[PDB]
């Protein structure tokens, strides 16, 4: 068990901060948000996306393959 | 030995507490009320009579 | 089969009616507490 | 002498240090690296200016990546200005736990 | 002094919920715990209130779970609320596990140890509920899951015989795992008491895989209704489930009674179970497909060892994040497979699929790591 | 924890003895404070740029005497109770609660 | 790394503990034989042969 006063030394920081009372919950929540998001799925699409395509291109050849394979044409 | 607790500084503080005591009486009836759906003080509240017949 | 199913879907109706108020105002009270921390200013201020 | 085949070598350093984006925080390095023992000891041994530093440098990374947020471009730290700064400290404390283990072996 | 720092029994509840320093910096990704912890109050409310109307005979269990979902008033929801919360379960303890991997939360080694315990254990839970209510993938998968033990050489037959109580599957197995049902998730609450006292050793780790000594806020107000939070969307999500689609997940074979004579001809388990299933029928062997299938499982405990980086996180690793992935799609994949018939296609990317899993994990991930750290000069 | 308790204290629940003795303090101050030249002249040129009389020692007694237990915790109550505080730290401040928490310590859930 | 572990010191203290460890062995394996009622090993026996036919 870790305590407040005990954690590690830190010098020479300040930290300003503002009650939740002085200030606004959502600031700038659309027009800061959506730019950030849009950041944040830039920087993960090449590392997220590409095992997912090749999961879903697998999964359409593959039901494709089998559908097609339980049909005749000659006896 | 609850002799201790008399005299005119502890009746004092009985007297600034008695309004919230009373207050959180007035929450805990209401809310008992409102819990059970109570019958007899629900019929009363001349809206919610959302029984009728 | 299911004679659940028209109370299941007037409940159904209830629960989104209530999470539509419920989620946008969780969501306003969390952004409150967090708002100290979320525009929470920092200075470093090392001797020379 | 080693001209253009280490170029290329530290192109791919450059590279990767961009991608891993510790840098888009003002993070070093040595600021990221694992706490184990050797490098506990190696933070323990630091002195005065860069401990403080390297707090700060951490705080301003945790404060940015609970806001989600990154360093404008101008404050990344360069690859070229990357300093090894607990490399000797930990390379030490490394040297020394390895003496005590072939003292332990005979 | 305060009553809540010093109180013998309020100390506990200071120390875990209040006062608790927990890094500033810490995602959604971590509200999954809580969740876990909501998922088992949840299963044990909605059990007891199901366990008050069940009957444990063969001749009666189907009768009784249909009683709960006519009969008894608002049976239907905690019996819903139940099946579905198993989902939930399930969905929360893989967002969980997951996270331990990409954020290298894993070198908390009796933290995460105690972890694949209490995953064996809801595993256990799960399967034996789902026997209980006796249609025919209760009775199969029964069949099937117990089975698994027969493949165990020398004394495996006897072992199997020992936990149907008799030849097959019957009268004293079902009573049996009602019973064990009953105890186990009280015992999973008290592995999960021994997983937060382990964890409170060293604090949470987050994101960035560093130290957060420096940046740490106090667990109420800030993670207290940050879970409130996350509580409301995993009470949502059961919603929708128990009140818009409450057979989306289940069988259609469950509603048929238990035939002890005739098999379904298709055969598959609940979604949560899809990638281990797939794992088993790789193998053209009956000891080489369980023991790949307990291997699937088992394999969380070796993680540890196969830390290899010298940065605890996957957030500044590009190379390991596309392996990362790579696994996720990979279980994708082994689910998908899971859910189908053993036919052309599907056995050999099956295969394929199954030595990915294993290929990512012991090899492929453990590769990365000493690469990026070549590239690094570290 | 300790100081804040004692706002909300009197705040909710001021009893009389307690403000006789504050009452009591300021009196004392005022007397012992208003002793020499220096004190005193201080006094009137601070006095006759804010309020600009001299307020004379007999009004100051009129003012700390109207003073009891309902004067104090409504007096109390308009400048602490449910109020947003302004907080300085300086020095090993770890322990230093949170905003939050101080900001909770500024009413009480009982009341 | 546990190359740590390779030296004249380690292989002393297996040398140490290796009688210790196969009466542990020992212990383990006719604690089984005697809780399971084993059969392939308590048929050969020489008194405990309480099956007969
Ligand atoms: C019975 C289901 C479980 C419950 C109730 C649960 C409980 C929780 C709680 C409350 C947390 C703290 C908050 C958070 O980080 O999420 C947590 C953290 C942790 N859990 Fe679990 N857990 C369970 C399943 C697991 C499993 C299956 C594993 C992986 C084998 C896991 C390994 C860990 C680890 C390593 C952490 C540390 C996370 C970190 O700080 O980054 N737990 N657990
Ligand atoms: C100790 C608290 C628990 C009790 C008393 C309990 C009791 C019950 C009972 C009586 C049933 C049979 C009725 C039915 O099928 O609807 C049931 C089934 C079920 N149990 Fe539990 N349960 C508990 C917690 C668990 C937990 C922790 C899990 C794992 C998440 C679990 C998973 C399920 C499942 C999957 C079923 C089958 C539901 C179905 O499809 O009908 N339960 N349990
Ligand atoms: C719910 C389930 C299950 C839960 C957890 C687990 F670890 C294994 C399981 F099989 O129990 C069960 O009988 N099936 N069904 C099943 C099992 C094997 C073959 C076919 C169906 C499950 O999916």
């Amino acid at each position: 068990g870790r305590q407040f006063g005990h954690l590690t030394r830190v010098r020479h920081v300040i930290t300003y901060s503002l009650s939740p009372f002085e200030q606004r919950a959502f600031p700038h929540y659309f027009s800061k948000g959506i730019p950030n998001v849009l950041r944040r799925t830039r920087a993960c699409i090449l590392r997220v996306a590409p095992p997912f395509v090749a999961f879903y291109l697998v999964y359409t050849w593959g039901t494709q393959e089998f559908e097609k394979s339980k049909r005749k044409n000659p006896a | 030995m609850l002799t201790r607790f008399l005299g005119p500084r502890y009746r004092q503080l009985a007297r600034n507490w008695v309004p919230t005591a009373s207050l959180w009486g007035a929450v805990g009836a209401v809310g008992l009320v409102w819990a059970t759906d109570w019958r007899l003080i629900l019929d009363w509240v001349p809206y919610i009579n959302g029984k009728f017949k | 089969a299911e004679p659940e199913h028209d109370h299941r879907k007037r409940m159904g109706l209830k629960m989104l009616l209530m999470m539509g108020l419920l989620l946008p105002l969780v969501y306003a009270m969390k952004r409150h507490k967090w708002s100290v921390l979320k525009s929470r200013k920092l200075a470093y201020r090392p001797p020379k | 002498a080693v001209s253009a085949s280490s170029r290329w070598l530290e192109g791919i350093r450059k590279w990767y240090y961009n991608a891993a984006g510790f840098n888009k925080l003002g993070l070093m390095r040595d600021d990221t690296i694992h706490e184990n023992d050797d490098v506990k000891e190696a933070i323990r041994r630091l002195p005065e200016n860069l401990y403080d530093d390297r707090v700060f440098r951490i705080k301003r990374a945790l404060d940015l990546s609970m806001r989600q947020q990154i360093l404008p471009k101008e404050q990344w730290t360069k690859y070229e200005e990357d300093k090894s700064y607990l490399e000797p400290y930990l390379k030490e404390v490394i040297r020394e736990r390895k003496e005590r283990e072939e003292w332990a072996k005979k | 002094t305060n009553i809540r720092k010093s109180h013998p029994l309020m100390k506990i509840v200071n120390n875990a919920f209040i006062d608790l320093p927990a890094p500033s910096n810490i995602s959604s990704w971590w509200n999954f715990g809580s969740l876990l912890g909501i998922c088992l109050i949840l299963q044990i409310l909605t059990g007891l209130f199901l366990a008050m109307h069940y009957t444990s005979d063969t001749t009666t269990a189907f009768s009784s779970v249909t009683h709960i979902c006519r009969d008894v008033n608002y049976g239907w929801i905690i019996r819903y609320m139940h099946a579905n919360g198993a989902s939930m379960f399930f969905i929360c303890l893989y967002m969980h596990v997951g996270r331990g991997l990409y954020y290298g939360s894993y070198t908390f080694l009796e933290t995460w140890n105690i972890g694949v315990i209490l995953l064996l254990t809801v595993m256990a839970t799960a399967f034996m509920g789902y026997v209980l209510p006796w249609g025919q993938m209760s009775f199969w998968g029964a069949t099937v899951i117990t089975n698994l033990l027969s493949a165990i050489p020398y004394i495996g037959t006897n072992l199997v015989e020992w936990i149907w109580g008799g030849f097959s599957v019957d009268k004293a197995t079902l009573t049996r795992f009602f019973a064990f049902h009953f105890i186990l998730p009280f015992i999973i609450m008290a592995i999960a008491m021994v997983h937060l006292l382990f964890l409170h050793e060293t604090g949470s780790n987050n994101p960035t895989g560093i130290s957060s000594d420096v940046d740490k806020i106090p667990f109420h107000p800030y993670y207290t209704i940050k879970d409130i939070l996350g509580a409301l969307l995993l009470i949502l999500a059961l919603m929708l489930l128990v009140l818009f689609a409450p057979d989306l997940l289940g069988d259609p074979d469950n509603y048929t009674p238990a035939n002890p004579l005739n098999t379904p001809p298709h055969i598959k388990p609940e979604w949560y179970f899809l990638f281990a299933y797939a794992i088993l029928r790789s193998i053209p062997n009956k000891l080489g497909g369980v023991l790949a299938l307990a291997f699937s499982i088992l394999i969380l405990a070796l993680i540890p060892l196969l830390h290899t980086s010298k940065q605890r996180s996957m957030m500044f690793r590009p190379l390991s994040q596309c392996l990362f992935w790579a696994l996720v799609a990979d279980l994708l994949t082994l689910t998908w497979i899971g859910g189908q018939p053993v036919e052309h296609p599907y056995i050999t990317i099956g295969q394929l699929a199954s030595v990915l899993y294993f290929l990512l994990i012991l090899v492929l991930m453990p590769t990365a790591g000493t690469i990026e750290n070549k590239l690094l000069k570290w | 924890f300790v100081l804040q308790g004692q706002w909300m204290r009197l705040c909710t629940s001021a009893t009389e003895s307690e403000v006789l003795r504050g009452k009591n303090l300021l009196r004392n101050a005022l007397v012992s404070h208003l002793d020499g030249t220096t004190p005193v002249c201080e006094d009137i040129g601070r006095s006759l740029l804010t309020y600009g009389r001299r307020i004379p020692l007999a009004e100051w007694e009129s003012r700390i005497a109207e003073v009891d237990a309902r004067v104090v915790r409504e007096v109390c109550s308009k400048y602490f109770y449910d109020q947003c505080p302004a907080v300085a730290g300086f020095g090993p401040i770890e322990q230093l609660p949170d905003y939050n928490r101080i900001r909770s310590g500024m009413f009480w859930l009982r009341f």
